């Protein structure tokens, strides 16, 4: 419900990652390119909804001020570490609260956009606590989270 | 800044909403009164109100679980918005 100055500058720069042809309006057309590229697959319903749960003049496209407007109500964040964790369960095989650095290269040089052997010898090198190979994961994700 | 920290968590979905919330107060009664008010219960009018209830009900939690995806998607920009607050 408060904004600052510094930051209704920033989303202002935030506002041109949305309007894609620069014309001063997100369209859901727009919209659905961005989330697209966010590896999301809204439907047009759902485009159409964010467009109308946040345009006040109801012309069908999001203009600045109410683009704005919807960034104040939500300015509240929150830490990430449970969510975090979570993700590093998907690959304990066992469910024991560690991975093997083995299997930490093996996931992190197949898996997603992926980590060259080099970058995952420094998160290694951090996460591996107690040189045993292994990464307590839960200790690990409260350390980068603190 | 931020760091790791993320943002913390329509007349259609509405009319949906009323339309299943009146048909889950419906079938509820209907129900109670032929398993509870009746000297006689008859199992077809059951199995009937029963159905009913059971579709008025998954289709709230339909409508929760599209306002949830909604809120997600909402809080997806929201997020991407504040990766500008990062100098
Ligand atoms: N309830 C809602 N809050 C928001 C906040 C931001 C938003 O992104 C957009 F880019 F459209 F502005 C959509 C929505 S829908
Ligand atoms: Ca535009
Ligand atoms: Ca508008």
């Amino acid at each position: 419900d408060q904004l600052t100055e510094e930051q209704i500058a920033e989303f202002k720069e935030a506002f041109s990652l949305f309007d894609k042809d620069g014309d001063g309006t997100i369209t859901t057309k727009e919209l659905g390119t961005v989330m697209r590229s966010l590896g999301q697959n809204p439907t047009e319903a759902e485009l159409q909804d964010m467009i109308n749960e946040v345009d006040a003049d109801g012309n069908g496209t999001i203009d600045f001020p109410e683009f704005l407007t919807m960034m104040a109500r939500k300015m509240k964040d929150t830490d990430s570490e449970e969510e975090i964790r979570e993700a590093f369960r998907v690959f304990d095989k066992d469910g024991n609260g560690y991975i093997s650095a083995a299997e930490l290269r093996h996931v992190m040089t197949n898996l997603g956009e992926k980590l060259t052997d080099e970058e995952v010898d420094e998160m290694i090198r951090e996460a591996d606590i107690d040189g045993d190979g292994q990464v307590n994961y839960e200790e690990f994700v409260q350390m980068m989270t603190a | 800044g931020r760091k790791l920290e993320l943002t913390k968590a329509d007349t259609q979905l509405t009319k949906r909403v009323k339309n299943a919330a009146a048909n889950v107060l419906r079938e509820t009664w209907l129900i109670y009164k032929n398993t509870k008010l009746v000297k006689k219960i008859d199992h077809a009018k059951v199995r009937k109100h029963q159905r009913k209830f059971l579709q008025a009900i998954h289709q709230l939690r339909s409508v929760k679980m599209e306002q949830r995806k909604l809120n997600d998607q909402a809080n997806t920009l929201v997020d991407l918005a504040k990766t500008q607050l990062e100098h």
